[PDB]
RNA sequence: GUUAUCCGGAAUGAUUGGGCGUAAAGCGUCUGUAGGUGGCUUUUUAAGUCCGCCGUCAAAUCCCAGGGCUCAACCCUGGACAGGCGGUGGAAACUACCAAGCUGGAGUACGGUAGGGGCAGAGGGAAUUUCCGGUGGAGCGGUGAAAUGCGUAGAGAUCGGAAAGAACACCAACGGCGAAAGCACUCUGCUGGGCCGACACUGACACUGAGAGACGAAAGCUAGGGGAGCGAAUGGGAUUAGAUACCCCAGUAGUCCUAGCCGUAAACGAUGGAUACUAGGCGCUGUGCGUAUCGACCCGUGCAGUGUUGUAGCUAACGCGUUAAGUAUCCC
């Protein structure tokens, strides 16, 4: 299941984003954020490699 | 299941009888089944077997030996790759090497199949060189 | 360095074979113009007067040379003709004057060795 | 003690010896500074039969035939097929002395380095050529090519290794 | 003969052909763009690859074979392998491509699980210093030995009372976690990461990473707090020929915190990362299965991580050795 990992991590960002941005100053969980771009951003260009149409719903759902 | 399928079934020979424990366990894949059965038939070694262990057909190879020595093999095997992944080596019919003047043998892909030297050398074909045992 | 881009960038090169003299710098012995004739100390283990002429050359440069042989003519503003040829014993001297040639006689009274010191044949 | 060791010797018509360096080694004690003589003897016949040794004594020739002694009980074969050659190149390396031998034709002299060619016209070798790779060492080095001509194999064994019954050799 | 220039030797710029623990050399570590390399099966085109044929790469040179100068040098006649590029006809194993599946690579979903992972908020008690009281009266402190200091204005010692900042004893282990730097008094909150199982899912989504970006001990600096101890500089005493120093007594910046900058360390495992393979013994940590009881044990094990001796192999040697400095592949 792909679009529950894309989909999964923009919630998994969501909620560590509100958290870090009231918070400000936590130099641990930056790499986490960073891995979960990282890792997202994998998964989009893999997508995006096989479909056109179908990654074009993936930037229109989000 | 890194990066070569090829040095994979190689390392384990050199790393198999380098230890002399002479029983190679391996991955069956097509261009291996067939250096396998280009290789039993050369002396090198004695049985190769496929068989499942969950439903994935493996390869044991029994290498050779002799009698009870310092070192139960007598000739070290020396294995060795040439076309690298990154840079292919290719050649004609005329650069084909006679290795050793024949001692070892140049296990190359041809457009009929993968040959050695004298299943190369008689068709006039070449192509890119594998890897040379010898 | 693989094969593969640590290398089909560069290795690196070396650079020459660096030049053994500065001067003479076309090519090989070169006209010169004595400045100095005077006479220095080897390094340490050594123990000698070593007798060398600094020498303006035709080139642009002036450098000092070293004057082989026994007896030397040569005196203030007078013309040489310098070769190459690191003597070890002297810092800075890099060069020699070869003798028998133009302004530079030839050694006196040698009899082994004399193409090397300019003097023609006796007897 | 009987005398003149005219018998004991063993004249040496069967191997013939060459020194290939001595080198005086020299240790400090407590009263100074006194030597000794490391002298390297490569013994062997021309029939292919070859072996180096070491020895270090006080005396010069006493060091000599103390490292032939040495040398005499390590002997190797040469395994040289055809018209006095190699069978095949080869390469292998002792320390840090690493030695290529190649065949050649016969009409070539031996070619080598100064502890190669010693270990190689004791070994009545006549056509070889083996350049040198590393070390400026004599002793590694032909220890080196000693190693390097013991795991060289003819077609005579390698056809009855591989069970293969015999073609694609001119001779 | 000397000199100069060039190549060799020189594997001393390395594709053939080198290295990076300690010899010159692994970025401090990590994310990731470009780019490089890449799992298996089946099918398609042939760009690479290979084979045939054809065109051309002037002549001279070099190579072979003849011939001519009395030979040679040199001249001449004929021939051609390489190898380059192009046209054209074939092959499809490998790289690439087209399409379709696959799961062990990689992830996710789920259930557990361990942790000084990080940050924030609360709370804690020894100890030290200072102050305030009661006592008592001559030294206390310090050293190799002394002295400066403090002390009759009552020191130190002892008991009580406050206040202050900073650090957190035993537990502490050749232990756990983090990418490294680092991280340990406890509790709470938010949150990273790891490990293990079932097929529960997708189907190669992988590795590395130029430039880039982040973090990055300590000392340093800007701004504001705070300041007990310790303590560069400084000052005094001592030792000393001399002492700007080691010793001692005071002691400022600093040390701590907020917000930044700085971006270096022996940032060390003196060892970049990743995958696959190659004896064992003795351990530790986390989980999983079976035995044993039915419950804690306890034995073997499946893995992951951490350590110590050690076979093979490598190494100049010392040593490293499944966490390689082994065998290979890729990337910087």
């Amino acid at each position: 299941s792909v679009e529950f990992q894309v989909f999964c991590f923009t919630n998994k960002i969501r909620r560590l984003t509100l958290h870090l941005e009231l918070h400000k100053k936590d130099y641990s969980s930056q790499r986490g954020l960073r891995k979960t771009l990282g890792k997202r951003q994998r998964l989009l260009a893999y997508l995006l490699k096989i479909n056109g149409v179908r990654y074009k719903e993936l930037i229109s759902k989000l | 299941m890194g990066k070569d399928t090829i040095a994979d079934i190689i390392t384990c020979i050199r790393n198999a009888d380098m230890n002399r424990k002479g029983t190679v366990r391996i991955v069956s894949t097509n261009i291996t089944e067939n250096i396998v059965k280009i290789l039993l038939r050369e002396g090198f070694i004695e049985n190769a077997r496929k068989h499942q262990e969950r439903n994935k057909y493996f390869l044991v190879l029994t290498l050779r030996h002799r009698r009870n020595k310092k070192g139960p093999y007598l000739n070290t095997f020396h294995l060795k790759r040439v076309s690298r992944p990154g840079l292919r080596i290719y050649s004609n019919y005329q650069r084909i090497p006679r290795i050793l003047g024949g001692m070892g043998i140049a296990i190359l892909s041809t457009s009929r199949g993968i040959m050695t030297d004298r299943e190369a050398r008689l068709e006039g074909i070449g192509g890119e060189i594998l890897c040379y045992i010898w | 360095m693989p094969t593969i881009k640590q290398l089909i960038r560069n290795t690196r090169q070396p650079i020459r074979n660096v030049t053994k003299s500065p001067a003479l710098r076309g090519c090989p012995q070169r006209r010169g113009t004595c400045t100095r004739v005077y006479t220095i100390t080897p390094k340490k283990p050594n123990s000698a007067l070593r007798k060398v002429a600094r020498v303006r050359l035709t080139s642009g440069f002036e450098i000092t040379a070293y004057i082989p042989g026994i007896g030397h003519n040569l005196q203030e503003h007078s013309v040489v003709l310098v070769r190459g040829g690191r003597v070890k014993d002297l810092p800075g001297v890099r060069y020699h004057i070869v003798r028998g040639t133009l302004d530079a006689v030839g050694v006196k009274d040698r009899q082994q060795g004399r193409s090397k010191y300019g003097v023609k044949k006796p007897k | 003690g009987f005398g003149s060791k005219s018998k004991k010797e063993k004249i040496r018509d069967g191997f013939e010896e060459n020194v290939v360096q001595v080198r005086r080694v020299t240790k400090v004690v407590k009263g100074g500074k006194h030597m000794r003589f490391r002298a390297i003897v490569v013994v062997g016949d021309k029939k292919g039969q070859v072996g180096v040794g070491v020895g270090k004594a006080k005396e010069v020739v006493s060091a000599v035939q103390k490292a032939a002694v040495d040398a005499r009980r390590n002997i190797i074969t040469v395994p040289m097929t055809k018209y006095l050659t190699f069978p095949h190149r080869n390469e292998a390396d002792y320390g840090a002395a690493r030695v290529m031998l190649r065949p050649a034709a016969p009409g070539t002299g031996v070619i080598a380095g100064g502890a190669v060619r010693t270990v190689l016209e004791m070994a009545g070798v006549e056509n070889a050529l083996g350049k040198q790779l590393g070390s400026n060492n004599a002793l590694n080095n032909a220890r080196a090519t000693i190693v390097a001509v013991q795991t060289m194999r003819q077609f005579s064994d390698v056809a009855r290794d591989r069970g293969i019954p015999m073609e694609e050799l001119w001779k």
